[PDB]
């Protein structure tokens, strides 16, 4: 018994972090690639 | 028996020689032995609004009462009060209690229109915020005080008349009572701390408010007690919501131990904030320590069922019935406070909203329990109550899954019901 | 001061090893300890509606409860309970009841809709019928517990302050409570009778609600209590309606006979069921005496006035004494049915008859009174009952009466009345 | 613990043999103790419309209550009474009480309408002056007892009670309650052990409770006068929920304050009834406290709300108050005065056609003496204490002369706030 999918359905009726995060992780792959 | 001075959460001396008076959420009051005077300290948890200081005593105070508007001191046998305003702009004052012969002074309080002093035979003077008398009452001998932005809640106590709660309400110049004198459901107390004993015996520690608007009591039973739709004079119930000496046995690995205690500032939307002592003396010692906090848990756990599953782990099959009850019992107090007063942050339809989202979701991990052992009306009876109407079709869907095909039948009865009801 | 587990017309053991733990109006039970388990015995008193069964008590289950529907037991120290509908369809559960270290469990109670258990403490616990709890409450700690369709009756002592009831109602939707602890008129008590009290220490034998919904409570005091007009809160108050020692004075005809106890069963509009115990033991034993019925009376007679009256010489008692019970009992009996037929509907379809029944006797109870009054030659005495009478036929005899008297003043007296009471 | 009967204001024997029984605005009767019998001697006060008469004992009627209708009496061991008027316009029935194995009597009522008569055990038999009864009914324990026209006021102990008391009101055909058992504030008699040798101990084996008088007010108000030696008295009991019990006057501050700063304790108070405000007494000079034959005549004293310091009227040297003292213990005394006698006019009205009169007389020296705070507060500068004492002024001509005594303060700021709660008046007095 799952109610999860029915729950995710219940609630509903770029991102300026994440774009800081994928600057850090682009920055750590460079110092250390070839 | 004999009566001392109240103050919340207050501590005795001790071996040592400071001692805090007051501890309630805006700060606490400290107090320091000169063998001839006395150094009071009246430090903040708040920052921004107020400054810290202190001062001098010549006098001897032991009881105060510390909230934003001013500090109401105290002074046991002499009958000397003074009053501190914050504010630099208005000037203190002191006035001299009228005592009679063999009497004390047991509790004050500092609301912000009213100043009450309550003396050990009964009498009941109330002041002004400057120091003109009202009035003088006499009631039952008072052992505890507080107040919150108008209301006055307090304890009453005689040796033949027993304990008795009083809930009033001195506006600007209503004065509707809401309860006055009903008996109080709390057991009295009848070693290494026989040194708190002796500075209270009524076992009270800490009585207080909380941030929305509702009484609470901390006993000498470590159980937090609180009062339901007090706004009713005919519906008060007194809902226990915590058990201090159970979060204690399941953070100690299942075990009884002597180490740690409980001891309470204030409430919250749903958790304590609590100064966890540890070591013997059951009060706090100096300097403070940082206040944890802890969640409330409706006390329907077994001491022995859990040990026979086996950090202590549940299973989710005794997990599920407590939060069906934890979330019915708080929208009561959250679905009034909107209907007669109202709601003072803004933000409070929302978490209203997700409250009921942990109501139905708690009831299907039971719902479906009750199907898997071939019940049909141990099932039936508990989708009566989801006024949530989504989980309602979401249910018979569990219906087929279990295969009890009457049962389908019934939930489409329910919801034809509930249908034509809208429609007038 | 020990706090006991309270049941229903309970006795004790005794010497024996054999006791009752309930009693009421559709059964009882009782229990014989075997070698090494105890041996509940179910066992009715209609046979026309049920089935009786029994079996073994694999805990020691102390407390019980018996209604129309089914039973309800449970042990006072670890704290487990049973619930046994007396259909076989539904099924029979059992919750285990949480407790704290040094408490037992006081008294069970079952309804229809509801099941509460109230321990020491304080606690009072709700579920229904299936184990699906709604609450869980604080009050003071509780000695016995009374259900009905819709409304319970509790009573409360604390070590402190205690002794007071509060009569609650479990609706639907919301507990509307009617008495919230109000103090309750009934005393404390003050070898065979040594185990009585080591086992019931308040001496509460049988509380009980009637079959019209008004509570009521036998304890050591050895007078039946009823309250009146519960609902409202501005006029509820408690009428003593039957002394259990003075209807056996006064069957013996003059004879003091302090081997006869009484315990009461139930209630039926005018009639208390008894079992008339004999014996240096005040409670029955095996096997059950018959029941036994006595009409109700007020305590309004004297022990030294009946004395010198059956001194030449059942209990003769002159008209003088006569009357003055019965207008007392068509006065409390009157109002008792009035507000239940104007809330409750009628249950028996002749309940509008019974008030003539009443009220007829109203009037010839106070007739034999009213003669009463004006026989020793004393005005004062006769006026104030033409108000007391109900009827405008009553006040039609009532002038004739005064006219065989010769009282010319007192004829106008009741006819004034009529100018009242014709407007 | 042992029950004794009670009656209002009744001495002990003492060591002779003849003491009262009651003792009220209409008379003291007392007996004397014929060493088999007993006689009843029923003396008035007023002589000049009935007239003193007596009768022989034979059972004991040590229980009694007068009043202005007839004149009850009673055996707290047979259970027998008997009403005997003062005219010839009633005769003197008799009627025994059923008592029970242990059962005492302890307090009997006297109204116009009814006859109350409460056992030991809660048996409240209800009879009328026609002599019938009406409902036997069950309530706790009952050791004090009194009444007036219709009302009722009694006092209920146990052993597992406490005190309380109860008001409820016999009216026509139906009896309601109004307080019914709310708990008591007022002080139990603490015996401690040196007392069992003190000239009181004959009183306080002669009473437990220590009530030494309980009574209602000329205007229909409760009041008590117990061990504590304050007169209490409540207010506002027709609100169900707004009663409250005020300490009018205290006996231990009008001794030290006529003896002139002495502790001598050889003068006591004695209460017999009260008046509008002041209070009729007996001052009992002696070793023992209770009056003894004969009786001093009533004298009066007025009542003093208690507001004053020992302690800071021995830096001011009857002792003299000064008038920063007085005003503010006469806006006290005059406002309580003015909240009874108020509710009584909106819901009864006029007792004796004079009310208004001293109505309007009350509120003007209440607005009087409230200006002597004002013109101490000016002088020391606090002038949020002085705008805290204007919203009090019930008059509008109270608010007018307030305005001079501003100026004499040269504080221009302040006056601007007066005036505004003036007009402030104005818009809600046309709604």
């Amino acid at each position: 018994i799952n109610i999860d999918d029915i729950l995710a359905e219940l609630d509903k009726e770029v991102s300026p972090q994440q774009d800081f995060s994928d600057l850090m992780k682009s920055w750590k792959n460079e110092r250390c690639s070839p | 028996f004999r009566y001392m001075p109240f103050s919340p959460a207050g501590t005795p001396f001790g071996f040592t020689d400071r001692r805090y008076l007051t501890m309630n959420e805006v700060g606490y009051v400290s107090t320091v032995k000169n063998s001839e005077q006395y150094s009071i300290t009246v430090s903040f948890f708040d920052v921004g609004r107020f400054r810290e200081y202190h001062f001098e005593d010549l006098f001897g105070y032991d009881l105060c009462f510390l909230n934003e508007k001013g500090t109401l001191f105290g002074q046991s046998k002499t009958g000397q009060i003074q009053y501190r305003p914050h504010d630099s702009i208005h000037s203190n004052w002191t006035k001299i209690i009228p005592l009679q012969a063999g009497e004390r002074i047991t509790s004050v309080a500092a609301t912000p229109v009213r100043v009450i002093v309550g003396t050990s035979l009964g009498y009941f003077r109330s002041f002004n915020q400057f120091g003109v008398p009202f009035a003088v009452e006499k009631t039952s001998p008072i052992v505890a005080l507080t107040a919150q932005n108008y209301r006055v809640f307090s304890v009453h106590y005689s040796q033949f008349h027993g304990l008795s709660y009083s809930l009033s309400e001195l506006g600007t110049s209503s004065k509707r009572y809401y309860k006055r004198e009903c008996p109080l459901p709390m057991s009295l107390p009848n070693d290494a701390n026989l040194d708190y004993y002796n500075f209270n015996p009524m076992g009270i520690k800490s009585l207080f408010f909380s941030s929305y608007g509702d009484p609470c009591i901390f006993g000498s039973d470590n159980t937090l007690l609180l009062l339901s739709k007090w706004r009713s004079p005919e519906e008060s119930k007194w809902l226990p919501i915590l058990d201090s000496n159970m979060e204690i046995w399941k953070m100690s690995g299942g075990k009884e131990t002597t180490d740690i205690h409980v001891w309470p500032l204030a409430l919250a939307y749903d958790t304590l904030n609590c100064i966890l002592v540890k070591g013997k003396h059951i009060w706090p010692e100096f300097p403070l320590p940082l206040p944890s906090e802890m969640e409330i848990r409706m006390p329907v756990f077994v001491k022995s069922k859990l040990l026979e599953e086996n950090e202590i782990q549940i299973p989710v099959s005794m997990a599920a019935e407590e939060e069906y009850l934890r979330s019915k019992v708080l929208s009561e107090l959250l679905t009034d406070t909107l209907e007669n007063d109202g709601e003072m942050y803004g933000n409070e339809n929302e978490v209203l909203a997700a409250l009921n989202g942990a109501y139905d979701k708690a009831l299907l991990r039971l719902f479906a329990s009750a199907c898997s052992d071939q019940n049909v009306e141990k099932a039936l009876s508990l989708a009566h109550e989801l006024k949530q109407d989504r989980a309602l079709t979401a249910a018979v869907k569990i219906s087929e899954r279990a295969e009890l095909p009457s049962l389908v039948k019934k939930i489409n009865n329910i919801r034809e019901a509930r249908y034509e009801q809208q429609l007038k």
